[PDB]
């Protein structure tokens, strides 16, 4: 339509257009409402459309035309209000507080356009934190004065005094310059003994809810930062823990005050204000006994019916609960008067605690944490609470969460699958129990025991038998492992795990037997200390594992799988000894039914058991019978391993089977998956396939580049050549997994790398880019890490092969090619980290890409490659400063000092890089200090001569911010670069004054005083 | 819920996709249980599909026996056809379909219920 | 029975990305930054009746703010976002709700801690306790692998009905229509799908 002539300014704005726009925006629908939102955005964009706002504000019955108007005005004040003359502020300031009382002493506008007059108040308070009290001293005095003048005028008053302090004391530290904030904090601290009056009156004296309401917003907001003295030398307290705890209307904002005042640090010396403390704790509790619900009700159920505000009230009084008792409850804890009141607040929390509410039960659940591990230490505090943990433990036992271990879950048809996404809010859920529970096992073992072996008893007996139930209990059993001592810890398993082996074999059923299944797993892969000195246990345990490994339930099996490494981890001792009573180490035997065993298992679950032999086989210490040992465990892969490579020899087509590459890659799995639990004992199987597996990664590649050429570059997305790139990367996989672990760098250096080098560097050179593999990439910066101080010429080797061609990759975009970004930083760093030399050996047009490559890290949004990026051109820099005064060194500072300058000062300020702020300010503050303790023993500039870096460096940075910054004066630059440079030493101050600046850039006539603030 | 006058003749776990023809790249649009859903009244089978946790139509289509599954470059475990006619997101759209199982055992045994289910179409 | 939803965060913390998906199921790899807003209808089927939700995915990107808090008038609940993977998306949760707040001053509202299917968490669960004092509901959800991707709505549909026991249910499946295919395009069926098989399908490294 035409719309669109609201944005022609040469004519008067046709208000009733206006009106219809914003009317099509906020009601319309579809195109036009997209079409009216491109035009109310061009319309505010407007530099000039601040003008039009007196005529909206008159002539418009649209209240969100008025509210735009607003915003534009709002942008008008926070970034450009001291580039108007004199007059234009004032006429500003005058019709936005004539507007104001002008919409309160109308009462029906008052009640019907509450947005539009909170958006008037907040654009009040933008005016009041660019002009009072400068330029306002009398706004408080006059505030106050007419708030008697009308009831509305003073309801509104609380509004705005609510805001000015939220803006001035809450969100001030990123908003406003150091010395800006501690001048409008000054300012309020100043005026607040008057501003208190008029809220203590209004307080005490009340007119009806609406004004008290807002009065008792408006002091929450005071109690961050006021003084003691108005809280507790005051009658406030009495006012706030019974007359506004009984009207519901006022009950919810005074609960979130009384929370606020128990926050606070009191005096932990003053009798007086202790016994405050406490009267407003007991007035609370009372209000809520008699006006809200007794001790005793059923708050599980209220939170569930969630009628009115029952939800959020619960919330706030379980958050008002934690607060005072996490501070004050010793003020309880000694005096036999206030027993009742201290149990019947804990009773509350335990009445909470049932709940199904996650985050709320993770909030009294941090006070029972806090509670609990007082009781722990604090001597003669226990018994107190007896009763309530008590029934803490009935809570905790009964709501247990799943942990990792537990793969297998119930779906939503009601089927007991495995879970395929893990659930950290779940897992960090149930380790918070663990700790509680552990605690309150701790305080009453003989408790803990019974709860759990009653309920133990009536789940083998069908009585409650449930899903819930043994899930709960069983998880319960397992977390408190370690909490009892052995023979009592003996005692409490045996009976266990018995009833567990039972009900096992005798409920039949898909669903049931995988539920138990996981329940025996995940109790018994708690408790090694008790398989350790039961063998008869242990091993019957480990064939119960094995019998799960043959079950149809994939999660059983994946279970099985990870429970056997669990247990293995700390009791593989007792398979590689020969056990009394047994004919060869058990081991030995794992080993030679590892077919049948692993016979039902998935690839990767066969590859798992295989990594849990690995972790016992290095166990045994004795060279000979270990490395007899991993021979044994590896002969099917090395079975199979022989035959692909003698018939591999010949017919290379063999390795083009689609079957044999899925067995190929398997074999090469089973390696990793050994090599990664033996580490530096693997070198024996290493070397059994080193030289014939490299070969078949040269035979793997040549393939793969046939087929991209046959084919096209869509080839590299078919089953066939992902299934080869899969050889390659299992391969580059278990050789990082060696050399990261390997002890004998000797032998790496010497049998390891040539041959490594030749068979990957050249390939991924000189493959295409969408052919390249990112794990080379990984692969080499283990090889830097664990051994490149050894083999210098192939790190220079290293980085031709892949620097120029990966960076070329990825410096088109910021997305292309993730994981090569990623592990192209990760290479460059530990090569700049303990192989500098290699980068002096670059030819300067190639060392000029590689400043090209760190800046280019530093303006990713990406963390993994944006803080390698910082961390290179710090360590860069080290390594510059480290040489000394040579050619090279001078060079660097001549060619790069200031490219490295400017690039973190664009970064610091384009307000895209945010998350490295630390490391760009510890970056910057390096390189001002190389020229303030005169490390660049050369002059920086192509300025007449004798003049010093540090005059040099000033004279650069204030015109690059002036050029950059052009809103900026030279004083508002000069004073920064000067506190910049004073401060270069302290990382504090410094961040501090380029926060101040990142303030000062994003307004007009910012006080260049600001940074003398230190 | 408009089921209950049909009997499931086969069930699968599946991703579906749809090709964005314009930008010339695959879109998905649902996973959930691919049932293969016979009117008892008419005989005529549809496939009806709905994502998983919103129990939302991703798919809702008669298997013509006009429709043929092609493999896609690169999957071993996947079908690609066109479809008329399908219903999930209101009025009768054409569509270029793409669907995913989690083996190539299972993308198998779908072609074969696919098939089975359009002879019963056929009459 | 619709109900306008502002949906708030810093810009990458997947705002449309998850609204998307729930339109059509898809997942945007890309990031598009949204220019100041994007109204989307999104109706879900409960056994109340359908519901409506009006989805209003404003841009984090200052720079692309365009009306900003604007958006906010006359919304019935609300969505803030925020990344688990980046600390200063978090650190500014308690910015975008001061603007939420001042002008919806009594709305449910759900914060949502997205891209949890990342191996390499930020933002860990126990320092996420904002939402306690400001009575918000908390999800981690990811728009990726769809953990817990429902809840959010689930949760408002329950809030703003004033039925605790509201659940999702099936939406009816109408009976398809018998088509046969075009013969006079029979023959062009083959361009358009044999691009889209040749066009391979993204993340075959999934389980589905
Ligand atoms: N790994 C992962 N990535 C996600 C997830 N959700 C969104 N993303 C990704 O985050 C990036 C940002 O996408 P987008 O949805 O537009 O975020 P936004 O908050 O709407 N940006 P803006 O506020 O500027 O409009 C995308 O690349 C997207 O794929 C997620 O759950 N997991
Ligand atoms: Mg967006």
């Amino acid at each position: 339509g035409s719309m669109e002539g609201i944005l022609d300014f040469s004519n008067d704005l046709d208000i009733a257009l206006l009106d219809q726009v914003v009317s099509t925006f906020y009601q319309g629908s579809g195109v036009q409402q997209k079409q009216a939102q491109e035009i109310l955005t061009k319309f505010q964009d407007n530099p000039d459309a601040w003008q039009k706002a007196d005529q909206i504000l008159q002539f418009s019955t649209n209240p969100q035309s008025k509210f735009i108007a607003l915003s534009i005005l709002d942008k008008l004040i926070t970034r450009k209000w001291k580039l108007l003359p004199n007059d234009h502020r004032i006429g500003i300031r005058n019709f936005v507080v004539g507007m104001i009382i002008s919409m309160c002493q109308d009462d029906e506008v008052f009640k019907t356009q509450k947005n539009l007059i909170n958006k008037s108040d907040l654009t009040l308070v933008q005016i009041l934190k660019q002009e009072w009290p400068q330029n306002w001293p009398e706004f408080i005095p006059e505030l106050i004065g007419s708030s008697s003048s009308s009831v509305n005028v003073c309801e509104n008053n609380m509004i705005v005094l609510k805001l000015l302090s939220e803006e001035v004391f809450d969100f001030s530290a990123e908003q406003m310059t150091q010395a800006k904030a501690l001048h409008l904090k000054n300012s309020m601290s100043k005026e607040f003994e008057q501003i208190f009056k008029l809220c203590f009156q209004v307080l005490e004296q009340g007119s009806s809810s609406s004004l008290i309401v807002a009065t008792l917003e408006s002091l929450l907001r005071y109690l961050h930062w006021i003084p003691y003295r108005y809280i507790y030398e005051t009658n406030i307290l009495e006012l706030l823990s019974t007359k506004f705890m009984t009207s519901p209307d006022t009950r919810a904002i005074t609960l979130k005050c009384l929370t606020e005042v128990s926050n606070l640090k009191i005096p932990q010396d003053n009798d007086l204000i202790k016994r405050q403390t406490v009267l407003f704790f007991q007035n609370t509790l009372q209000q809520i006994a008699t006006s809200v619900m007794p001790v005793t009700a059923d708050l599980k159920a209220t939170y569930a019916n969630a009628n009115g505000n029952d939800q959020s009230f619960l919330q706030d009084l379980a958050m008002f609960l934690t607060t005072y008792l996490a501070r004050n409850r010793a003020l309880l804890e000694s005096d036999e008067s206030l027993r009742e009141l201290l149990l019947n607040a804990h009773q509350y929390l335990i009445q909470l605690s049932k709940i199904e509410e996650r985050e709320l039960f993770k909030t009294t659940l941090d006070y029972w944490h806090n509670l609990v591990a007082d009781l722990f230490y604090e001597p003669l505090k226990k018994h107190i609470y007896e009763e309530i943990c008590s029934q803490l433990r009935l809570v905790i036992i009964e709501n247990m969460v799943r942990p990792e271990e537990v793969l297998v879950v119930e779906n939503d048809e009601g089927e007991i699958v495995r879970e395929f996404v893990k659930e950290s809010d779940t897992i960090q859920l149930y380790k918070s129990e663990r700790e509680v529970l552990v605690y309150l096992t701790h305080l009453n073992v003989i408790d803990t025991e019974e709860i759990m072996i009653s309920k133990l008893a009536r789940q083998i007996d069908g009585s409650e038998w449930s899903w819930h139930n043994i899930n709960t209990l069983s998880w319960a059993i397992g977390s408190i492992s370690g909490t009892m001592s052995e023979d009592t810890e003996k005692r409490f398993v045996v009976t266990v795990i018995k009833d567990l082996l039972g009900l096992c074999e005798q409920k039949r059923g898909k669903d049931n037997k995988a539920v138990v299944a996981s329940d025996i797993m995940y109790v018994v892969g708690q408790y090694p200390r008790f398989l350790k000195a039961h063998w008869n246990f242990l091993r019957t345990v480990i064939l119960k594992l094995f019998k799960f490994m043959h079950e149809t339930h994939e999660g059983v099996q994946d279970m099985a799988c990870d429970t056997f490494i669990k247990i293995v981890q700390k009791c593989k001792y007792h398979f590689v000894i020969q056990q009394p009573r047994e004919s060869e180490p058990f081991i030995q035997t794992i080993i030679r039914d590892i077919q049948k065993t692993t016979a039902d298992l998935q690839p990767q679950q066969v590859h798992t058991f295989y990594k849990a032999c690995g972790i016992i086989i290095s166990e045994e210490r004795s060279v000979a019978e270990r490395n007899r040992l991993l021979s044994d465990l590896m002969q099917l892969p090395n079975m199979a391993w022989d035959t692909i490579v003698e018939q591999s020899t010949a017919n290379p087509t063999l390795l083009l089977d689609s079957e044999t590459v899925k067995i190929i890659a398997n074999i090469i799995k089973t390696n990793v998956a050994v090599c990664t639990s033996m580490g530096a004992d693997f070198y024996p199987q290493l070397g059994h396939i080193y030289y014939n597996m490299l070969q078949l990664y040269r035979a793997v590649s040549s393939m793969i580049s046939a087929q991209v050429a046959a084919e096209g570059l869509i080839a590299t997305k078919t089953p066939k050549v992902r299934g080869l790139r899969t050889i390659k990367k299992e391969i580059l996989k278990l050789v990082e997994t060696y050399i990261s672990k390997a002890r004998n760098l000797d032998d790496v250096v010497k049998v390891l790398v040539e041959p490594l080098l030749n068979a990957v560097l050249e390939d991924y050179m000189n493959n295409v880019p969408d052919a390249r593999d990112a794990e080379v990439l990984n692969c080499m910066t283990t090889v830097v890490e664990k051994v490149g101080h050894m083999i210098p010429q192939g790190v220079i080797l290293i980085l031709q092969s892949v620097f120029e061609c990966t960076l070329d990759m990825i410096n088109k975009d910021f997305t292309e090619y993730p994981e090569h970004r990623v592990e192209f930083y990760k290479l460059l760093k530990v090569i700049n980290e303990k192989s500098f030399a290699a980068f002096l050996e670059l030819p300067p047009a190639a060392f000029k890409l590689f400043v090209d490559a760190i800046c280019w890290a530093f303006k990713h949004n990406n963390r993994d490659v944006e803080v390698n990026g910082l961390q290179i051109a710090l360590d860069l820099v080290k390594n510059i400063e480290r040489m000394g005064n040579v050619p090279f060194a001078n060079e660097f500072h001549k060619n790069y000092f200031f490219i490295f300058v400017s690039e973190t000062f664009f970064v610091l300020t384009d307000s895209d890089h945010k998350s490295g702020f630390s490391k760009q300010a510890l970056l910057l503050m390096k390189l001002i200090s190389l020229v303030y303790d005169n490390k660049i023993s050369v002059p920086l500039y192509q300025v007449p001569q004798g003049t010093s870096n540090q005059v040099y460096l000033s004279q650069y940075l204030a015109n690059m911010l002036s050029n950059a910054f052009p809103h900026l004066t030279s004083e508002q630059i000069a004073s920064f670069l000067s506190a910049l440079t004073k401060q270069c030493k302290d990382l504090v101050v410094f961040k501090g004054t380029l926060r101040d600046f990142l303030v000062q850039i994003k307004e007009v006539g910012g006080d260049p005083t600001d940074y003398l603030f230190a | 819920t408009m089921e209950e006058d049909e009997e499931v003749l086969y069930k699968v776990r599946a991703k579906l996709f749809r090709f964005d023809a314009d930008a010339k790249e695959w879109k998905e649009r649902g996973t959930g249980d691919c049932k293969f859903l016979k009117n008892k009244k008419t005989n005529k089978v549809r496939i009806l599909m709905r994502r998983d946790k919103t129990l939302k139509i991703c798919a809702n289509h008669i298997i013509a026996p006009e429709y043929t599954l092609k493999p896609n470059v690169g999957s071993d475990r996947s079908w690609v056809y066109a479809c008329t006619a399908d219903i999930a997101e209101g009025e009768a759209e054409a569509f270029t379909f793409a669907i995913r199982f989690g083996s190539k055992e299972n993308a198998d045994k779908f072609k074969e219920e696919f098939e089975k289910a359009q002879e019963i179409n056929k009459k | 029975v619709q109900f306008k939803l502002v949906l708030v965060g810093d810009g990458g913390t997947g705002k449309t990305t998850f609204v998307k998906r729930h339109l059509t199921g898809e997942f945007e790899k890309k990031y598009v930054a949204t220019l100041g807003v994007e109204v989307h209808p999104l109706v879900f089927h409960t056994n109340r009746g359908p519901i409506k939700f009006n989805v209003w995915d404003t841009a984090g990107q200052e720079k692309f703010g365009g009306l900003r808090d604007g958006y906010y008038i006359q919304a019935q609940c609300a969505i803030i976002m925020f990344d688990v993977t980046s600390r200063v998306t978090y650190k500014n949760v308690p910015n975008w709700h001061r603007d939420l707040v001042r002008v919806c001053e009594n709305i449910p509202i759900v914060l949502c801690g997205n891209k949890v299917d990342i191996k390499d968490r930020k933002v860990k669960a126990k320092s996420i306790v904002f939402h306690r004092k400001k009575n918000l509901q908390y999800y981690d959800i990811s728009a990726k692998s769809n953990y817990n991707f429902e809840k959010p709505f689930l949760w408002l549909a329950r809030k703003l009905i004033g039925d605790p026991n509201l659940e999702f249910v099936a939406m009816p499946a109408l009976a398809p229509p018998e088509v046969v295919m075009d013969p006079a395009l029979a023959a062009q069926y083959e361009h358009d799908l044999e691009v889209a098989q040749t066009t391979a399908l993204p993340d075959e490294d999934d389980d589905l």
